[PDB]
């Protein structure tokens, strides 16, 4: 079905640097870090409310240190917004964001 | 093994080998204890409860 | 290393199910021993939880008062065997066992069918004797708890006969206070003795009820109850923020504006000595100050009679 | 407000126990002695 | 249904130093509440730190008499006074707080000055009264300790006039247990009553005696670094009358007594 889906750094470049018809959520997780697995929970039901209107995917940051240091990952939990129109920039959230800002971040603002 | 005529065989209710017993050896402490000793009170520890050291069985015959 | 140590001077295991461990914890200033003292003492002897058999379901037989053909004991005396009987389990909750076996022969504890939760003991302990080839099978119940079960009629079931468990697994604590002789800050030397049904090291046990008292004083360490906004429904947050973002992008959508016991005098552009004045005073809240009278103002310390009126002008702008 | 007691200094026993209830009794009323009692039955119970 | 809350039920400040206030803690399992509610009252009456004056040194005061000129107040009710002084303080250590004042008028807690760290609860508290311009200059001595703990050291003896100072910040403490039933849910409500003197809040009262009794119960939880026959008797053994008569004084009758005592073994080690 439609979940978070587990994507390493080159599962990531083709998605930005191809077509998104939908905005993508770049999840940008540890497994040592607890408020990411509760930063999770929020995105298993928010992929669950947006279901193929969004997608979701996690990217470990601590087999993507290099890749993450690029994107300016300055800590954990850190999403990242990525509008489907290349136009528009980008949206990188900090900290245990909660899921109703991330409802209004995607339907609109993005 | 062997027995002689009329020594024990078996021991009933309120007999343990052979000696009348009546009652349980516990431990006991003759002070006050906040009035709940008042007189001729007695203040027990759940011990002697959960332990089931003073429990006895009652038969009751309805005809 | 530490200025503070402890340790397990002595222990013994008398049998297999009777531990004992003599702990001593030194230096300890004085005071300090007779605190530690009596709250280890109370937890060890009622607040250490324990795992035992809770209710025995037999097949065959009227009641737990008659007499089962092949077996040398009644029904009422393999209760208090199985009663007698010593379990660990870290885990909590109701789990099933199985005593399902045939004679001739002994039926210990060692022939009970545990779940993985829980393990057995001291295997070697009596519970039936089988003195001709029957098939007995018992159904038990295994669960850990506090105190001993209620001694009171539960076997409404199917003839699951109760069994009168004790959870207990200290049998028996005491602690010794020794003067250290210091002399310059008056130490002392606690002593600590265990003793324990083997469900448990006196070590587990003197760390159990270490953790199990800290548990009991941390609540105090809590934010105080009514103290963040709730829902008032589930009480328990994991997130304390969140119910009140979810108030503001409700109040935000009804377009309700915030109310006044959640607007503190800190976004109040106050001038520092009276904002200082007003959190000596122990006045956060806009509603508090609000509450307040100029009189009840002016009593206050480094406050004048000239600050009320520029104060009252700031929230005359708000 | 201070209550103008005495202080009981010696010691107390059943005579002098029984005296001083005699007296805040026709000082204070029953009402006043009935909460003393209590007071001084928790009291005296605790110290036992 | 519910978590172990704990909340703030009545709260009065009926003094600058005197504080009241009740809190209840809820739900408790049975015979729990009783373990808190005595473990809390030990600390709060003893574990928690209070400051107050321990010594009171007179300089410039060569009379040593029981009265001065200028002050009413005997130098035994001054120090009576000084006993009797509020302070709230987070010193470690011990430090030095000077009253040197003027002639006539009244000698107040707000006249003492004092170390960087402490603190007057009621500067209104009374020391001493001035009649005769003389000026009055008092070495007072700032300790904080806990209340259980006892102090031997007194500076000696160099005219410093020691303060019998009692170091309870918590005046009064007790404990009430509420047991509630529902048919089998029975649940124990705890109320903790506190009394303080105004040196800390019954609110910070409680607090400190639940961290100082959980500073008493984590060294329990310190792990530490790694670094990589007697039915048998001497009698029956030959044995030398010499070595028999020896073993006999020190009571030595049966083999374990001698072997928990550290040509005798060549002989003995066959048998």
């Amino acid at each position: 079905d439609y979940l978070v889906r587990k994507l390493s750094a080159q599962e990531l470049q083709d998605l930005v640097k191809g077509e998104r018809k939908v905005p993508l959520i770049v999840d940008f997780y540890a497994t040592w870090c607890g408020p990411c697995i509760l930063m999770a929970q929020e995105l298993e039901m928010l992929a669950v409310e947006y279901e193929s209107n969004a997608m979701i995917v996690k990217v470990d940051t601590d087999d993507e240190y290099e890749f993450a240091r690029d994107m300016q990952v300055r800590g954990l939990p850190t999403l990242f917004f990525i509008s489907p129109d290349p136009s528009k920039d980008a949206i990188r959230t900090e900290g245990l964001i909660p899921l109703q800002m991330m409802r209004d971040i995607i339907d609109n603002d993005m | 093994k062997c027995i002689k005529k009329g020594q024990i065989l078996a021991d009933g209710a309120a007999t343990v080998g052979g000696e009348l017993a009546l009652g349980k050896n516990i431990l006991v402490a003759y002070m006050p204890w906040e009035g709940y000793n008042f007189e001729d009170a007695v203040l027990i520890s759940e011990c002697l409860v959960y332990g089931d050291i003073y429990t006895s069985f009652h038969i009751r015959k309805y005809e | 290393t530490r200025t503070l140590q402890w340790k397990c001077v002595e222990s013994r295991r008398d049998s297999k199910r009777l531990y004992y461990g003599r702990f001593i914890l030194s230096p300890l200033m004085k005071g300090q021993a007779d605190t530690i003292g009596i709250a280890m003492r109370r937890a060890l002897l009622g607040e250490i939880e324990g795992t035992c058999i809770t209710r025995a379901k037999f097949e065959n037989i009227p009641h737990d008062y008659s007499n089962i053909v092949g077996i040398q004991e009644s029904v009422h005396e393999i209760l208090m065997n199985l009663n007698e009987i010593v379990l660990k389990s870290n885990l909590y909750g109701t789990r099933n066992a199985l005593i399902c076996v045939q004679g001739p022969g002994y039926i210990t504890a060692r022939d009970i069918i545990l779940p993985p939760s829980v393990e057995i003991v001291d295997n070697t302990q009596h519970i039936a004797t089988l003195t001709e080839p029957i098939n007995l099978c018992i159904g038990l119940k295994i669960e850990r708890n506090r105190g001993y079960s209620l001694k009171m009629s539960n076997n409404f079931e199917d003839r699951s006969y109760p069994i009168d468990a004790v959870f207990m697994p200290v049998q028996n604590a005491n602690h010794s206070i020794h003067s250290y002789g210091n002399g310059n800050e008056k130490q002392e030397i606690l002593f600590i003795e265990i003793w324990t049904n083997g469900s448990l090291t006196p070590k587990e046990a003197l760390h159990e009820a270490s953790r199990n008292l800290i548990n009991l004083f941390i609540p105090f360490l809590h934010v105080e109850e009514e103290t963040f906004y709730l829902e008032n429904n589930q009480h328990q947050v994991t997130l304390p923020l969140f119910p009140f973002h979810n108030k503001l992008v409700n109040l935000r959508q009804k377009k309700k504006e915030l109310a006044f016991q959640y607007i503190f005098i800190d976004q109040l552009e106050l001038p520092p000595r009276i904002y200082n004045c007003l959190k000596k005073s122990n006045i956060h809240t806009l509603l508090d100050l609000l509450n307040n009278s100029q009189e009840d103002l002016i009593k206050m310390e480094h406050f004048h009679i000239e600050d009320v009126k520029k104060l009252l002008d700031i929230l005359e702008k708000k | 407000e201070r209550a103008n007691l005495v202080f009981h200094n010696k010691v107390i026993d059943g005579t002098a126990i029984k005296r001083l209830i005699s007296r805040l009794i026709d000082h204070f009323g029953m009402a006043y002695t009935s909460h003393i009692l209590d007071q001084v039955k928790t009291l005296g119970f605790q110290q036992a």
